[PDB]
């Protein structure tokens, strides 16, 4: 008789069907992802198309239900994910056109290649080849090269259909009572209808300066030590007061600069940190990679994994014809089926990239017990940041002597911790700039502020604003230089990378309050305590059910995103590099003294 | 058969070893609620009813007095005052098809909870508003059995759980049902407890050449004693001396 009772029998209908159809979704999408076959395509393309035109029904039944005549919370919470109408508000040709323009999009992305003008005999794809001469050679002529066509190519490929992507997701989220799309994209971080745990949609572009402001002079240090020290291999090319030049920043796009390392080494003549010649001495394997990370899990006080996660996963490239898309990938297949798909090697890498999906295992198995609806993490950053924990937490020399693999009387000495901080501080604030500089300007470009005749020129001083890079040769309009990354090309949600990176750090901060650790931060480890293993668990458990305001303040009594954990983390850094750039231009200001 | 349609199996006139039951390692699930089995073997019943179904590993906890749950409440609703035995074993090498075992269905929409022991295979449609649905489905009208899926690579809690309970009863008729008999090896020409068919005493049993006629078990004298009985496992005659006591 009441809304309540109605709603609640449609929601547990529409869970045991979801269930079902996206057991089967994902089943097809394993069978395509583990084994490439046509039949497979089909199969994948026929389970995706029938849960779309499920959840399209199911959206459309579920107007019928009000939400402002019901009290239940959580019945709030898995009734707004079905109302949402999403691109089907528009019409039937605007949304084939959007489609259409994503899809191409995603295969021109995918289908590039590095040939040389005036030599098109012979090249490869971007991942067997752009990624090695960007990141492993020390040239600058054919980095820049490979940098001006890449960006080239994508540029005039790509212009029209991100223009065309952009105005039409303007559309789509006007029409769906949104402002802009990046309007859209800040809807994973809302939080309404509680009191005091209520979290506007808005304040995320406050909070991400706020938190920037107290970045900044760490990122300007790590500028200033890494612009001293890239002179050393390209002495002509860079300016001791201006930017650095774009393509030799270790990657294809600056977003991790985590191959620089190589080339600004503190001290190269102490011993590494490198267990891989120890882990084949030792003859290790895939298996015993993912037997002695459970046991690091279990020493937690996570539980351990099914039978069906070792007799399903595919832990190695199965063979010759079975080829398989070999990027780590945690699978949450429901119903109690995880598993990972990662082709392994005997590397220190792949062994934490091995915890990295395995934490993203157990958080999917943590809040199974919830209705479908909420079998996601918080917000967009909690899912990724777990897995980040165990790789924070794996790599410290305390866990690599517990395993028995790290020699026992490598001493951690000053040297060889802030050599590893360097490390990670490549990995990790070498990332914030870029990530809030790409998402601040999509954030801009949705929102209408920049016009499209002044989008290139808007991006490059941001890039000098905020990054402190810039272009090796002036660039206008004819190029669409950011659209070349993944991310933005096939609608991804960015800004996932950069609370990922700063909830890393305070979960971690809890979890090291909670285990009792003494020392430095960085030196900390979760394992053998069981009691930060609760504190984690009575978070992961609650998924969607609660505000990641609420699950964030269970861990570490704070109820917003917070930067002081990251600092107090490379406050060992920070401090060698203060003391370090004594005469250094510590800093830069916005200018074109390297290159005109 | 599927737990909206639950087969029920009555047993009676039977000896039934619980032994092997217990004995087998395959059943995941044990649960006896009012009995032993060192009891059930020492119990005689009137009534054991088997009811038997297949649900998830999930669903198997619900199967207890007291328990609220999908199963409990809409497709098998235990009593609080239950006497019997719950077991479940896992049957994923059985029930489980790749393709997906949708054929076990079960009961998720109903009007009102079930009373004990009840079965209700109506297909009616849940009428969930203040709407009629007249057959066909609607917004708001549901078809009330959903399938499980049991597929092979279900996680433990999804994967399909055979379960048998049986049901014990005395009521104000003779029970029939009762545990194995454990009969020891016959020792003659000695002073020796004896306890044959539930006659119970003290003597030597010696063979004997009264010819019994086939419906006569025991023998009396003139003084009421039992001076004879026949052996139940071998249709044999023994005469049941006094031990030899005397005065001193
Ligand atoms: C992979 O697909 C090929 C294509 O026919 C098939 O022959 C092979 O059996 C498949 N392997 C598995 C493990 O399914
Ligand atoms: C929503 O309803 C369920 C079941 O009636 C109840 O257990 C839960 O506490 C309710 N949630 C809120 C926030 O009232
Ligand atoms: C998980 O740990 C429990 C606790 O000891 C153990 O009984 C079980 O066999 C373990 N599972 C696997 C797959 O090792
Ligand atoms: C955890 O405790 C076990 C048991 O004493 C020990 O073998 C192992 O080295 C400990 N690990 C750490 C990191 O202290
Ligand atoms: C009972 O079992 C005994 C065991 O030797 C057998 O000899 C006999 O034929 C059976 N039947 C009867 C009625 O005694």
């Amino acid at each position: 008789s009441t809304i309540e009772e109605q709603a609640k029998t449609f929601l547990d209908k529409f869970n045991h069907e979801a269930e079902d159809l996206f057991y089967q979704s994902s089943l097809a999408s394993w069978n395509y992802n583990t084994n490439i076959t046509e039949e497979n395509v089909q199969n994948m393309n026929n389970a995706g198309d029938k849960w779309s035109a499920f959840l399209k029904e199911q959206s459309t039944l579920a107007q019928m239900y009000p939400l402002q005549e019901i009290q239940n919370l959580t019945v709030k919470l898995q009734l707004q994910a079905l109302q949402q109408n999403g691109s089907s508000v528009l019409s039937e040709d605007k949304s084939k056109r959007l489609n259409t323009i994503l899809n191409t999009m995603s295969t021109i992305y995918s289908t590039g290649k590095v040939c040389n003008p005036d030599n098109p005999q012979e090249c490869l794809l971007l991942e067997p080849g752009l990624n090695e001469i960007m990141a492993n050679s020390l040239d600058y002529n054919e980095r820049l090269w490979a940098w001006e066509s890449w960006r080239s190519e994508v540029g005039k490929q790509l212009r029209p259909l991100y223009e065309e992507y952009v105005v039409l997701k303007n559309e789509m989220a006007r029409a769906n009572h949104y402002e802009d799309y990046g309007d859209y994209w800040r809807g994973d971080y809302e939080v309404n209808g509680v009191d005091g745990y209520d979290y506007s949609r808005g304040q995320l572009i406050e909070d991400v300066e706020h938190t920037f402001e107290e970045i900044k002079p760490l990122y300007e240090h790590l500028h200033a030590y890494v612009r001293a020290k890239l002179m050393n291999a390209y002495p002509s090319y860079i300016s001791p007061i201006g930017c650095l030049p774009a393509h030799l920043l270790g990657d294809m796009w600056g977003r991790f600069w985590t191959n620089l390392y190589s080339l600004t080494v503190p001290f190269g003549q102490k011993p590494n940190i490198d267990v891989t010649d120890a882990m084949v001495d030792q003859a290790w394997d895939a298996q015993r990679i993912f037997k002695e990370a459970e046991k690091f899990f279990v020493s937690v006080g996570l539980p351990n994994m099914t039978q069906g996660f070792w007799e399903n996963s595919m832990l190695t490239d199965p063979g010759n014809v079975q080829k398989a898309v070999c990027h780590p990938t945690a699978w949450d297949l429901g119903k109690g089926d995880f598993r990972i798909l990662m082709c392994t090697k005997v590397t220190m890498d792949d062994f934490l990239t091995a915890h990295h999906e395995m934490g993203h295992i157990q958080y999917d198995m943590a809040y199974a017990a919830q209705p479908f609806l909420l079998r996601n993490g918080a917000n967009e950053g909690f899912h990724e940041a777990v897995g980040e924990i165990m790789s924070l937490s794996a790599a410290t020399p305390k866990h690599l002597k517990s395993i028995g693999l790290l020699s026992p009387d490598f001493q951690e000495d000053n040297e060889t911790e802030i050599n590893f901080l360097l490390k990670q501080a490549l990995t990790i604030v070498g990332t914030l700039p870029f990530t809030y500089m790409l998402e601040k300007w999509r954030w801009m470009v949705f929102k209408g502020e920049i016009p499209k005749d002044q989008w290139m020129k808007k991006w490059w001083e941001m890039k000098r604003e905020i990054v402190g890079v810039v272009e090796p040769v002036p660039h206008d309009e004819t190029y669409c230089d950011p659209a070349s990354l993944f991310h933005v090309s096939n609608d991804y949600s960015f800004i996932r990378y950069y609370t990922r990176t700063l909830y890393q750090f305070q979960f971690q901060e809890a979890l090291c309050q909670a285990a009792k650790h003494e020392g430095p931060l960085h030196k900390c480890d979760i394992s053998n305590s069981t009691e930060a293993g609760q504190k984690l668990f009575n978070m992961l458990r609650l998924g969607k059910s609660e505000p990641w305001t609420l699950a964030l303040e269970n861990v570490v009594g704070a109820k917003n995103m917070n930067v002081r954990p990251l600092l107090n983390y490379f406050e060992p850094l920070f401090t060698w590099l203060k003391d370090q750039n004594k005469n250094s231009f510590v800093g830069w200001s916005t200018d074109w003294s390297p290159y005109a | 058969a599927s737990v909206y349609a639950w087969n029920r199996k009555r047993i009676s006139n039977c000896v039934a070893d619980y032994s092997v039951l217990y004995n087998s390692a395959s059943f995941s699930t044990f649960k006896c609620y009012g009995v032993s089995p060192t009891k059930l073997n020492d119990l005689c019943f009137t009534n054991v009813y088997a009811d038997s179904f297949v649900i998830r590993g999930d669903e198997v906890r619900q199967i207890a007095p007291g328990q609220t749950g999908k199963i409990a409440d809409y497709n098998y609703k235990l009593p609080d005052d239950f006497t019997g035995c719950v077991i479940a074993w896992n049957s994923n090498n059985l029930d489980s098809k790749v393709g997906g075992n949708y054929n076990y269905l079960y009961r998720l929409f109903r009007k009102s909870n079930l009373k004990p022991f009840e079965r209700d295979i109506s297909t009616e449609i849940y009428q969930a508003g203040s709407t009629p649905c007249n057959g066909v489905e609607g917004f708001n009208c549901y078809f009330p059995l959903q399938s499980y899926g049991f597929q092979p690579t279900y996680g433990v809690g999804y994967q399909p759980y055979r379960v048998v309970v049986l049901s014990f009863e005395l009521l104000h008729a003779p029970a029939t049902v009762c545990g194995p008999k454990k009969s020891t090896n016959l020792v003659k020409n000695k002073c020796v407890n004896f306890n044959f068919n539930g006659l119970t005493g003290t003597g030597v049993l010696t063979e004997s050449n009264k010819k019994f006629l086939p419906f006569q078990q025991f023998g009396r004298d003139i003084a009421d004693t039992t001076d004879a009985v026949r052996d139940p496992q071998t249709l044999e005659i023994l005469d049941i001396t006094p031990c030899s006591f005397g005065g001193v």
